Protein backbone atom coordinates (compact mmCIF):
# COMPACT_ATOMS: atom_id res chain seq x y z
CA UNK A 1 0.00 0.00 0.00
CA UNK A 2 0.64 3.85 0.16
CA UNK A 3 3.43 3.82 2.82
CA UNK A 4 5.66 0.75 1.81
CA UNK A 5 5.50 2.61 -1.90
CA UNK A 6 6.64 5.62 0.06
CA UNK A 7 9.40 4.15 1.62
CA UNK A 8 10.52 2.23 -1.50
CA UNK A 9 10.61 5.51 -3.06
CA UNK B 1 37.25 -23.85 -3.67
CA UNK B 2 37.12 -20.12 -2.56
CA UNK B 3 34.68 -17.09 -3.28
CA UNK B 4 34.81 -16.16 -6.79
CA UNK B 5 35.64 -12.21 -7.54
CA UNK B 6 31.63 -11.48 -8.59
CA UNK B 7 31.01 -13.49 -5.06
CA UNK B 8 33.24 -11.13 -3.67
CA UNK B 9 31.23 -8.28 -4.81
CA UNK B 10 28.18 -10.02 -3.86
CA UNK B 11 29.06 -10.51 -0.70
CA UNK B 12 30.39 -7.32 0.18
CA UNK B 13 27.18 -5.15 -0.96
CA UNK B 14 25.54 -7.40 1.17
CA UNK B 15 27.92 -6.97 4.47
CA UNK B 16 27.65 -3.19 3.51
CA UNK B 17 24.08 -2.42 3.49
CA UNK B 18 23.48 -5.36 6.68
CA UNK B 19 26.02 -3.23 9.11
CA UNK B 20 23.86 -0.16 8.28
CA UNK B 21 19.92 0.01 15.02
CA UNK B 22 16.53 -0.75 16.52
CA UNK B 23 17.51 -0.74 20.63
CA UNK B 24 17.82 3.49 21.29
CA UNK B 25 16.32 3.61 24.66
CA UNK B 26 14.70 0.84 26.19
CA UNK B 27 16.15 1.90 29.76
CA UNK B 28 14.81 5.33 29.99
CA UNK B 29 11.28 3.73 30.10
CA UNK B 30 9.03 1.95 33.15
CA UNK B 31 8.42 -1.84 33.50
CA UNK B 32 4.77 -2.23 33.28
CA UNK B 33 3.06 -4.88 30.56
CA UNK B 34 1.74 -1.81 28.59
CA UNK B 35 4.85 0.23 28.56
CA UNK B 36 6.77 -2.99 27.40
CA UNK B 37 4.08 -2.94 24.44
CA UNK B 38 5.23 -0.05 23.36
CA UNK B 39 8.75 -0.77 23.50
CA UNK B 40 8.06 -3.88 21.49
CA UNK B 41 6.20 -1.91 18.91
CA UNK B 42 8.93 1.10 18.82
CA UNK B 43 11.47 -1.43 18.12
CA UNK B 44 9.47 -3.64 15.65
CA UNK B 45 8.61 -0.28 14.10
CA UNK B 46 12.76 0.76 13.63
CA UNK B 47 13.39 -3.04 12.27
CA UNK B 48 10.70 -2.22 9.69
CA UNK B 49 12.56 0.89 8.75
CA UNK B 50 15.75 -0.74 8.27
CA UNK B 51 14.60 -3.90 6.37
CA UNK B 52 13.25 -1.64 3.70
CA UNK B 53 16.46 0.21 3.34
CA UNK B 54 18.26 -3.00 3.33
CA UNK B 55 15.95 -4.91 0.78
CA UNK B 56 15.86 -2.03 -1.73
CA UNK B 57 19.96 -2.56 -1.46
CA UNK B 58 19.93 -6.17 -2.51
CA UNK B 59 21.25 -6.90 -6.38
CA UNK B 60 18.60 -6.56 -8.63
CA UNK B 61 15.77 -6.16 -6.60
CA UNK B 62 14.90 -2.48 -8.03
CA UNK B 63 14.99 -4.25 -11.53
CA UNK B 64 11.81 -6.18 -10.44
CA UNK B 65 8.13 -4.64 -10.98
CA UNK B 66 7.05 -2.75 -8.14
CA UNK B 67 4.12 -5.02 -7.06
CA UNK B 68 6.54 -7.90 -6.62
CA UNK B 69 9.01 -5.62 -4.71
CA UNK B 70 5.80 -4.95 -2.33
CA UNK B 71 4.68 -8.67 -2.22
CA UNK B 72 8.86 -9.46 -1.34
CA UNK B 73 8.39 -7.04 1.35
CA UNK B 74 5.20 -7.94 3.07
CA UNK B 75 5.53 -11.81 2.90
CA UNK B 76 9.39 -11.74 4.79
CA UNK B 77 8.66 -8.84 6.92
CA UNK B 78 7.66 -11.31 10.47
CA UNK B 79 10.62 -13.80 9.43
CA UNK B 80 13.12 -11.12 8.93
CA UNK B 81 11.74 -9.83 12.58
CA UNK B 82 12.27 -13.29 13.89
CA UNK B 83 15.64 -13.58 12.48
CA UNK B 84 16.87 -10.42 13.96
CA UNK B 85 16.02 -11.36 17.55
CA UNK B 86 17.45 -14.20 17.25
CA UNK B 87 20.59 -12.62 16.72
CA UNK B 88 20.22 -10.29 19.02
CA UNK B 89 18.93 -13.24 21.58
CA UNK B 90 22.71 -14.48 20.81
CA UNK B 91 24.22 -11.16 20.84
CA UNK B 92 26.76 -10.57 23.60
CA UNK B 93 25.26 -7.40 25.00
CA UNK B 94 26.06 -4.97 28.36
CA UNK B 95 25.35 -7.02 31.38
CA UNK B 96 21.66 -6.79 32.15
CA UNK B 97 20.71 -5.50 28.77
CA UNK B 98 19.72 -8.87 27.07
CA UNK B 99 17.78 -9.69 30.39
CA UNK B 100 15.74 -6.62 30.56
CA UNK B 101 14.71 -7.15 26.74
CA UNK B 102 14.01 -11.10 27.49
CA UNK B 103 11.86 -9.60 30.66
CA UNK B 104 9.83 -6.79 28.98
CA UNK B 105 9.18 -9.55 25.99
CA UNK B 106 7.65 -11.62 28.77
CA UNK B 107 5.60 -9.00 30.32
CA UNK B 108 3.91 -7.89 26.58
CA UNK B 109 0.61 -9.77 26.18
CA UNK B 110 2.60 -12.46 24.55
CA UNK B 111 0.96 -15.89 25.81
CA UNK B 112 4.10 -18.20 27.35
CA UNK B 113 2.79 -20.93 24.28
CA UNK B 114 4.63 -18.48 22.07
CA UNK B 115 7.27 -17.14 24.40
CA UNK B 116 8.33 -20.51 24.84
CA UNK B 117 8.68 -21.68 20.70
CA UNK B 118 10.24 -17.97 20.24
CA UNK B 119 12.83 -18.94 22.69
CA UNK B 120 14.02 -22.55 21.66
CA UNK B 121 14.25 -21.27 18.20
CA UNK B 122 16.82 -18.21 19.60
CA UNK B 123 18.66 -20.70 21.25
CA UNK B 124 18.29 -23.29 18.65
CA UNK B 125 19.77 -20.36 16.38
CA UNK B 126 23.02 -19.33 18.81
CA UNK B 127 23.85 -22.82 18.74
CA UNK B 128 25.38 -22.47 14.73
CA UNK B 129 27.35 -19.93 15.82
CA UNK B 130 26.66 -17.82 12.89
CA UNK B 131 28.74 -14.56 11.88
CA UNK B 132 27.54 -11.53 10.79
CA UNK B 133 27.72 -12.78 7.42
CA UNK B 134 25.91 -15.85 7.80
CA UNK B 135 23.07 -13.99 9.46
CA UNK B 136 22.68 -11.19 6.57
CA UNK B 137 23.00 -13.93 3.58
CA UNK B 138 20.17 -15.53 5.41
CA UNK B 139 18.22 -12.13 5.38
CA UNK B 140 18.87 -11.54 1.92
CA UNK B 141 17.93 -15.21 1.10
CA UNK B 142 14.25 -14.91 3.02
CA UNK B 143 13.53 -11.87 1.34
CA UNK B 144 14.51 -13.06 -2.02
CA UNK B 145 12.01 -16.40 -1.50
CA UNK B 146 10.14 -16.89 -4.63
CA UNK B 147 7.65 -18.75 -3.57
CA UNK B 148 5.97 -15.41 -1.42
CA UNK B 149 2.29 -15.06 -2.50
CA UNK B 150 1.13 -12.44 -5.15
CA UNK B 151 4.66 -12.88 -6.69
CA UNK B 152 3.70 -12.11 -10.84
CA UNK B 153 7.11 -13.20 -12.00
CA UNK B 154 9.04 -15.96 -9.78
CA UNK B 155 12.02 -16.49 -12.60
CA UNK B 156 13.34 -13.07 -11.69
CA UNK B 157 13.00 -13.53 -8.09
CA UNK B 158 14.65 -17.67 -8.02
CA UNK B 159 17.63 -15.45 -10.23
CA UNK B 160 18.44 -13.30 -7.27
CA UNK B 161 18.34 -15.33 -4.93
CA UNK B 162 20.41 -18.29 -6.53
CA UNK B 163 23.64 -16.64 -6.13
CA UNK B 164 23.06 -15.87 -2.33
CA UNK B 165 22.50 -19.68 -1.47
CA UNK B 166 25.80 -20.46 -3.51
CA UNK B 167 27.65 -17.94 -1.61
CA UNK B 168 26.43 -18.79 1.81
CA UNK B 169 26.87 -22.92 1.18
CA UNK B 170 31.01 -21.37 0.26
CA UNK B 171 30.73 -19.24 3.34
CA UNK B 172 29.46 -22.45 5.48
CA UNK B 173 33.01 -24.18 3.71
CA UNK B 174 35.17 -21.12 5.46
CA UNK B 175 34.18 -20.30 8.34
CA UNK B 176 32.53 -23.90 9.88
CA UNK B 177 34.78 -26.15 8.04
CA UNK B 178 34.31 -28.82 11.39
CA UNK B 179 30.75 -29.25 10.53
CA UNK B 180 29.80 -30.57 7.18
CA UNK B 181 26.31 -30.27 7.79
CA UNK B 182 26.49 -26.30 8.99
CA UNK B 183 24.69 -25.18 5.58
CA UNK B 184 21.79 -27.89 5.96
CA UNK B 185 21.59 -26.54 9.00
CA UNK B 186 20.64 -23.19 8.12
CA UNK B 187 18.36 -23.95 5.87
CA UNK B 188 16.44 -26.44 8.74
CA UNK B 189 16.49 -23.34 10.68
CA UNK B 190 14.87 -21.23 7.80
CA UNK B 191 11.91 -23.98 7.48
CA UNK B 192 12.12 -23.37 11.47
CA UNK B 193 11.66 -19.94 11.27
CA UNK B 194 8.74 -20.12 8.66
CA UNK B 195 6.68 -21.42 11.45
CA UNK B 196 6.58 -18.06 13.31
CA UNK B 197 4.33 -16.38 10.43
CA UNK B 198 1.23 -18.26 12.25
CA UNK B 199 2.29 -17.65 15.56
CA UNK B 200 2.71 -13.92 14.54
CA UNK B 201 -0.71 -13.75 13.31
CA UNK B 202 -1.77 -15.63 16.90
CA UNK B 203 0.07 -12.88 18.91
CA UNK B 204 -1.72 -10.18 16.70
CA UNK B 205 -5.18 -11.59 16.62
CA UNK B 206 -4.58 -11.70 20.73
CA UNK B 207 -2.98 -8.01 20.96
CA UNK B 208 -6.16 -7.36 19.32
CA UNK B 209 -9.06 -8.09 21.46
CA UNK B 210 -7.01 -6.56 24.77
CA UNK B 211 -7.30 -3.67 22.39
CA UNK B 212 -3.78 -2.91 21.61
CA UNK B 213 -3.14 -0.65 19.12
CA UNK B 214 -0.14 -0.88 16.30
CA UNK B 215 2.09 2.53 14.93
CA UNK B 216 1.23 2.94 11.01
CA UNK B 217 4.47 1.59 10.02
CA UNK B 218 3.68 -2.22 11.36
CA UNK B 219 -0.45 -1.95 10.15
CA UNK B 220 0.77 -1.49 6.99
CA UNK B 221 3.44 -4.39 6.48
CA UNK B 222 1.56 -6.55 9.03
CA UNK B 223 -2.10 -6.38 7.84
CA UNK B 224 -3.60 -5.24 11.47
O1 LIG C 1 11.84 -11.64 20.71
C1 LIG C 1 12.00 -10.50 20.29
C2 LIG C 1 11.01 -9.84 19.42
C3 LIG C 1 9.75 -10.23 19.57
C4 LIG C 1 8.53 -9.80 18.90
C5 LIG C 1 8.38 -8.54 18.30
C6 LIG C 1 7.18 -8.17 17.69
C7 LIG C 1 6.15 -9.07 17.70
F1 LIG C 1 4.99 -8.73 17.12
C8 LIG C 1 6.24 -10.31 18.28
C9 LIG C 1 7.44 -10.66 18.89
N1 LIG C 1 13.19 -9.78 20.69
C10 LIG C 1 13.50 -8.38 20.26
O2 LIG C 1 14.52 -7.84 20.63
N2 LIG C 1 12.60 -7.81 19.46
C11 LIG C 1 12.76 -6.41 18.93
C12 LIG C 1 11.62 -6.05 17.96
C13 LIG C 1 11.78 -6.74 16.60
C14 LIG C 1 13.16 -6.44 15.98
C15 LIG C 1 14.27 -6.87 16.91
C16 LIG C 1 14.14 -6.18 18.29
C17 LIG C 1 14.17 -10.46 21.58
C18 LIG C 1 13.72 -10.47 23.06
C19 LIG C 1 14.75 -11.21 23.93
C20 LIG C 1 16.13 -10.56 23.81
C21 LIG C 1 16.62 -10.59 22.37
C22 LIG C 1 15.61 -9.92 21.41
Amino acid sequence: HQLLRYLLD
Amino acid sequence: MELTPDQQTLLHFIMDSYNKEITNKILKEAFSAEENFLILTEMATNHVQVLVEFTKKLPGFQTLDHEDQIALLKGSAVEAMFLRSAEIFNKKLPSGHSDLLEARIRNSGISDEYITPMFSFYKSIGELKMTQEEYALLTAIVILSPDRQYIKDREAVEKLQEPLLDVLQKLCKIHQPENPQHFACLLGRLTELRTFNHHHAEMLMSWRVNDHKFTPLLCEIWDV
